[PDB]
């Protein structure tokens, strides 16, 4: 869901002028996203194994 | 996990697909050179100079 | 000169990891293939006679 | 303890010897209580023209029936009450007679095979009692398709050479032969410098060959001379015979490409590939654990009951590849597997696959020549063949000296885009259009 | 036997949205696939209809 | 053994009553991602596990269904937690990796 | 020139183990495991269960998987194999000499430490049915394994092959107690060639320390007698008829053995008139046309089989078999001369020795007497023991398959073959 | 009696490299293939261009 | 055969005749296996032809009439060519047959040569099975007259 609310950030930053806040916050969303999906999410699998003792 | 395919067996597999990989690269360079007429390389080839 | 089996006569199968199964003591058959008309299959549902592992250079 | 390398070592040598005659004899002494005797001849069915074909499978019918000295039945007598054990056969490229014996009994075994090879008596009554017999058989041998499915595969791969032929010999050659037609055979050909004298076990090589002088003296003495020709090289084809029989259940395929024959080393290679590849039966144990990847996937798929490399060898040329029997819907999955493997060695045998089939056939050659029988038979055919007795020393070394690269490098000169002799019997249908199986010859990544 | 389970056409239909074995368990998420489904006719049918003018 | 141990079996604990299977009277090997090697191993359950599995997994999907769930009573206590494929599973891989080391030579 | 032989090394640990070994400098090596094992020990609440076994070779032990068995014995290109009698069981193992410890690993494992998974057993079970069509194709085994359901009534009556209805329910603990109550050190023999005897000593008192099994080499075998019919069109009618003789290793034992070549045995000439063969020409005289005869013998442990075996077309068998009878009882009678008595000790002697010029067959004979005998007999003692046959022995041994009560089996169009009752 | 079966005659259909029974085809299969190849070899480059 | 073969009385039954005699009465209602689908059209033409003859036949009338059926028999059923007695003959035999099975209940049936039906002995045999006791007169009894 964080994957979800970090898309619907893009969605609104991208409807946005590159301004102000939204530059940062739309390159934040940017990073967020590859790593949300290439690092955070394989990672709390291996962690969710973990905690069931697979 | 690609280390199931780390030993000895795998290394002589990957030497004896060495010339047949090679071959199938010069195919494909040589391939793509002539179908897009490569002015940069064709330059270079006697005969082919039809400039 | 014990050795039942090969004492010729009653049987003796073997099971193997690389070579055929076989059933082999005796009685006649041999004398048979002789006075012939005696066919045998070709292989029906079958496996393989003489076997393998003799070779040579 | 001995190792395996010194074990090949303490192999007695061979020892040859000929006759004023061109009578090789060769022995091989061992301690055993037991021997084995015999006369090696180079006469076969490649050596027949059409008419005369069948003429050594009719001689083989006759030899032991009756000789000039000892007539009728009494040689059997002779045999049975020394307990000893008398037997023939005759293949497309040689004939022998052999008898099994107890060492003592050396002298009369040779006096008796003597017999019978120079003053065979065919007697009328019986080359006349031989000709239903051998009738007979040709109607068993009908029903055993792997018979029948070698020998349609030489009469393919051979077509219009004498190799084609089979060594019984058509019907009409078995009911129209005559004795003048076998007496002009044995005369032709069981001549001395053709034919090998030899033993194995508790022997003295001096005592062979006394009794060599003692009755095989005066063969080719008065002989030699003018009508002994050479064997003429046969015609590969690379075709197929397909014999369609829905009505037996499993189908026969034996498909081969042409070996290099007798005495190429090149043998030793592809013996090693063979080996890989190796046989099957249904009911070897172990199924999926085979290392053999067409036997594994074979018994893993139930693609067959059986299936076996080969390797036959004849003068300059040969059959290699393999034969097998399986269900009619699977006759294809078989082939392309088959020939999956024939192409993989070809271009990638891996080193440890190597070292498997050459650990097999040391396995398999040490393990054959084992008992006074098959030893007698290695000096006799190996005279016949290699001129000399190969000792296992020198087959290990020649093991030995193949690797990958050997394999894939001889399998590739003998398989690698090669035409096949392909021969078909039982329900046949999905057997694999030829063109088809040429294509698997070869394949488009290498 | 019956038709709609030999002939050669309707096999298809029968095997695609017929008898198909499916889930007891498929939540509305699932619905989407139809919906692209008809998403994608529906764009093809109104489609072309506007290309008769366009 | 201390305060220490009990403090990683109760995050432990928590995580599974937080993996909520239990309440659809699951056990943990039931919820097992299905691949060769699992497959294997359910393969090679005898009688009385296989079937019991087979329930439970019926239980599940059919309360998944109708968005349900068991009385908390029923629920899958930790600790009760029977790895029933565990040992089998293990065998399977244990065997893979032998033949993967034997393909390497 | 040869070198001069080794001498055979033998010895009985005092478990009950017996160890054998041979120095032939053979560049491979040969070794068994001989254990009282076979089908007689098996039960009726248990039949087939050492047919399975026979099948099992393979799967997975401690200390060796199914797989590493395979792979590691076809790497140096080895053999595994197990073969039966009656009475039993022997696993042998074969290699170059350089690769011996790993095979005698593997054979260790095999046969005492066999973990019998309920999962490779049952994907094992089909074999069974595959195994015994296979065998069961040559007429001779069907009817072989009838004689001795019908000559017994016990034991020995019990077949080599698993009985229909058992071919998918015999259980892994049912191989676990069969192994563990005949794979003991007292019921077992351990038989090396091309090794050497410290090692088979050394390996015998390391791994083959297992006793808790039973005893004697019998449940013992109760003789019966009755005969067994089954009907089936195969143009060939094949018989068997048989009177219970004499006990392996006993001296009555050799008598028959001796009758048997009198009477006749195989060909020793290919495609011969069999003129030395008492039945053969007997039969002859009286029928023209396709047939085989034989002189049957079968000694086990305990008890014996003798008589012999007919191959006849359906309206022969008759005359084939009163023939075949009758030319027994004429022995019986006392028409038995000396160069035949002779001949037959020359053919018997000779077919012996033979019989171990191999490995094969050496270890075998070797193993075999291991078990029965607890010793080893050369083969100059062996001549010698057939040598002590006399004249009035095999003429006794005739009288008593006259006199005593018979066993038959037949198979084929038995339209005309006789019942016992009409012989 | 399937050894009264022999293959009928081909020379109608041979090649002329391969007419002579006395002699090995091995000799001339490179040629023979080389022949044939180089046919469809011209043709891919045929449809190529 | 598989259905009939169920009941294990039926193989009980086929293998005593099979084991008390050396003949005739010794052959089985089905077909051996052996035999399943190789029986002929021209083996059944010659079983019709040799057996179902006038000599060897009876036709019975449940209410029909007479007439009818004397009419039917003279009209249709004169056929003669066939062999004659009820008998190759049974040859008694005796000894016995046994099959493994694993049943839990172990089925078998002891037997001797007794009397042929209609003879006066066979009605002594009848009375005889009646005394030691044949099927039960009681739903669930404890067979007190057996």
């Amino acid at each position: 869901w964080a994957l979800v609310a970090d898309l619907l950030t893009l969605t609104w930053i991208g409807g946005q002028p590159v301004e102000h806040p939204y530059i940062t916050i739309g390159q934040l969303a940017s990073v967020l996203y590859f790593l949300l999906i290439l690092v955070l999410m394989p990672t709390a699998g291996t962690i969710e194994n973990k905690l069931l003792k697979w | 996990m690609l280390t199931r395919f780390l030993g000895p067996r795998y290394r002589q597999l990957a030497r004896n697909w060495v010339p047949t990989a090679q071959l199938w690269g010069a195919v494909g360079a040589v391939g793509l050179v002539w179908a897009t007429d490569w002015r940069l390389i064709l330059d270079w080839v006697p005969y082919i100079n039809g400039k | 000169m014990l050795s039942v089996a090969a004492r010729s006569g009653p049987f003796a199968p073997v099971l193997s990891a690389t070579s055929r199964g076989v059933a082999g003591a005796l009685r006649p058959l041999v004398q048979a293939a002789v006075p012939a008309t005696s066919e045998s299959p070709v292989l029906d549902l079958k496996r393989s006679v003489l076997c393998r592992e003799s070779l040579r250079g | 303890t001995a190792t395996y390398a010194q074990a090949l070592q303490s192999v007695p040598e061979t020892q040859v010897s000929q006759l004023d005659n061109g009578l090789r004899v060769a022995s091989e002494q061992s301690s055993q209580p037991t021997c084995t005797v015999g006369v090696w001849i180079d006469a076969g069915s490649r050596y027949e023209s059409e008419k005369n074909n069948g003429a050594g499978y009719f001689v083989e019918h006759l030899a032991f029936k009756g000789t000039k000295n000892r007539p009728g039945n009494a040689l059997e007598k002779e045999v049975e009450s020394m307990g000893a054990h008398l037997n023939a056969y005759s293949t497309r490229e040689h004939t022998a007679y052999y008898i099994k014996a107890l060492s003592k009994d050396l002298p009369k075994a040779v006096e008796l095979l003597a017999d019978i090879v120079q003053n065979c008596s065919l007697e009328d009554s019986q080359i006349e009692k031989e000709r239903d017999v051998i009738l007979q058989e040709l109607q068993e041998n009908d029903t055993s398709m792997r018979d029948v499915v070698f020998n349609y595969l030489h009469a393919t791969a051979f077509q219009g050479t004498p190799l084609a032929q089979s060594v019984e010999g058509p019907s009409e050659n078995v009911r129209k032969l005559s004795r003048a037609d076998l007496t002009e055979y044995l005369s032709r050909h069981y001549k001395a410098p053709r034919m090998v004298l030899a033993a194995a076990g508790g022997l003295e090589h001096r005592q062979l060959l006394d009794l060599a002088q003692k009755h095989f003296s005066g063969l080719s003495g008065t002989y030699d001379e003018d009508a002994v020709p050479t064997l003429s090289p046969c015609r590969f084809t690379g075709s197929q015979i397909c014999h369609r029989e829905d009505g037996l259940p499993l189908a026969h395929v034996a498909i081969a490409v042409e070996g290099p024959g007798w005495a190429h080393p090149d043998n030793v290679a592809l013996q090693v590939a063979n080996a890989i590849i190796g046989h099957y039966d249904c009911t070897y144990g172990g199924g999926a654990h085979l290392s053999s990847p067409l036997a594994s996937i074979a018994a893993t798929n139930k693609l067959c009951q059986s299936f076996q490399t080969f390797n036959i060898c004849y003068a300059d040329t040969g059959l290699l590849g393999a034969h097998f029997v399986c269900d009619h819907m699977s006759i294809d999955d078989m082939m392309f597997v088959l020939q999956g493997q024939w192409m993989r060695l070809c271009t990638s045998a891996t080193e440890s696959e190597v070292l498997r089939g050459k650990n097999l056939l040391r396995n398999a050659l040490v393990s054959h020549l084992d008992g006074t029988t098959p030893v007698c038979e290695d000096i006799g055919r190996s005279l016949l063949t290699y001129g000399r007795r190969i000792p296992l020393a020198e087959w290990e070394s020649r093991i030995a000296e193949v690797d990958a690269r050997v394999v894939r490098e001889v399998c590739s000169k003998y398989f690698y885009d090669q035409c096949p002799a392909v021969a078909g019997f039982g329900p046949i249908e999905q057997l694999p259009d030829y063109n088809r199986i040429r294509s698997g010859m070869f394949w488009l990544r290498f | 036997t019956n038709i709609r389970k030999s002939h050669p056409l309707m096999k298809i239909v029968n095997n695609a949205f017929i008898d198909l074995p499916a889930p007891s368990n498929i939540s509305s998420w699932w619905n989407f696939g139809s919906l692209l489904g008809i998403c994608l006719i529906l764009q093809i049918l109104t489609g072309l209809f506007l290309a008769m003018h366009y | 053994v201390s305060a220490s141990s009990r403090w990683l079996e109760g995050i432990r604990k928590w995580y599974y009553n937080a993996a909520g299977f239990n309440k659809l009277g699951l056990m943990r090997d039931d919820t097992i991602h299905e691949n060769d090697d699992v497959k294997e191993a359910i393969r090679r359950l005898p009688e009385n596990l296989y079937d019991d599995r087979v329930f439970r997994i019926k239980r599940a999907l059919d309360l998944s269904m109708r968005q349900q769930i068991l009385p908390k009573e029923q629920w899958t206590k930790y600790e009760e937690d029977k790895s029933y494929l565990e040992p089998y599973l293990k065998e399977v891989i244990r065997e893979r990796k032998e033949r993967e080391e034997w393909a390497k030579k | 020139v040869p070198p001069h032989p080794q001498d055979l090394e033998f010895t009985r640990l005092p478990n009950g183990l017996v160890i054998a070994s041979l120095e032939n400098y053979a560049p491979a090596s040969r070794i068994g495991l001989f254990i009282k094992a076979g089908s007689r020990y098996e039960n009726s609440n248990n039949l087939g269960t050492s047919h399975l076994l026979r099948l099992a070779s393979s799967l997975t032990t401690k200390g060796a998987s199914s797989f590493k068995i395979t792979r590691g014995i076809e790497a140096v290109g080895g053999k595994l194999s197990v073969t039966s009698t009656r009475e039993n069981m022997a696993y042998t193992v074969e290699c170059l000499r350089d690769d011996v410890d790993i095979l005698m690993e593997f054979l260790l494992n095999v046969t005492t430490a066999p973990e019998f998974r309920r999962w490779e057993v049952a994907a094992l079970q089909p074999q069974l049915r595959i195994d015994k069509a296979v065998a069961l194709q040559n007429p001779q085994a069907h009817v072989i394994e009838n004689l001795h359901a019908a000559a017994y009534r016990n034991a020995l009556a019990n077949s080599l092959y698993c009985p229909d209805y058992r071919i998918g329910k015999v259980t892994p603990v049912e191989l676990h107690d069969y192994v563990q109550n005949h794979f003991t050190s007292a019921r077992m023999a351990l038989i090396g060639l091309g090794v050497s005897h410290p090692v088979l000593k050394q390996v015998a008192e390391q791994f083959l320390n297992i006793r808790g099994g039973l005893g004697l080499s019998g449940a013992k075998a109760k003789y019966h007698g009755g005969e067994i019919r089954e009907q089936n069109g195969d143009s060939l009618v094949h018989a068997a008829l048989v009177a219970e003789s004499a006990a392996i290793g006993s001296a009555e034992a050799n008598a028959f053995s001796v009758l048997q070549h009198v009477l006749g045995a195989g060909p020793h000439v290919k495609r011969g008139s069999n003129a030395t063969s008492s039945l053969y020409q007997a039969v002859a005289k009286g029928v023209h046309q396709p047939f085989d005869v034989s002189a049957f013998n079968a000694s086990y442990s305990d008890s014996g089989l003798f008589g012999f075996y007919t191959i006849s077309q359906a309206a022969s068998a008759g005359d084939v078999i009163k023939a075949a009878y009758n030319q027994v009882k004429t022995i019986a009678q006392g028409n038995l001369s000396n160069p035949d008595v002779q001949a037959a000790k020359n053919k018997l002697k000779a077919g012996y020795l033979m019989s171990v010029e191999s490995s094969e067959g050496f270890l075998d004979e070797v193993g075999s007497q291991a078990l029965a005998a607890g010793s080893y007999t050369p083969p100059s003692t062996v001549l010698q023991q057939i040598d002590a046959v006399a004249d009035a022995d095999v003429i006794n041994a005739a009288k008593k398959f006259v006199s005593g009560r018979k066993s038959m089996a037949a198979s084929g169009n038995l339209g005309h073959t006789p019942f016992i009752d009409e012989l | 009696s399937h050894t009264d079966i022999k293959v009928p005659d081909f020379s109608d259909y041979r090649r002329p490299e391969v007419l002579d029974s006395t002699k090995s085809s091995k000799e001339s299969s490179e040629a023979r293939k080389g022949f044939s190849y180089l046919v469809t070899a011209t043709t891919t480059v045929g449809v190529a261009y």
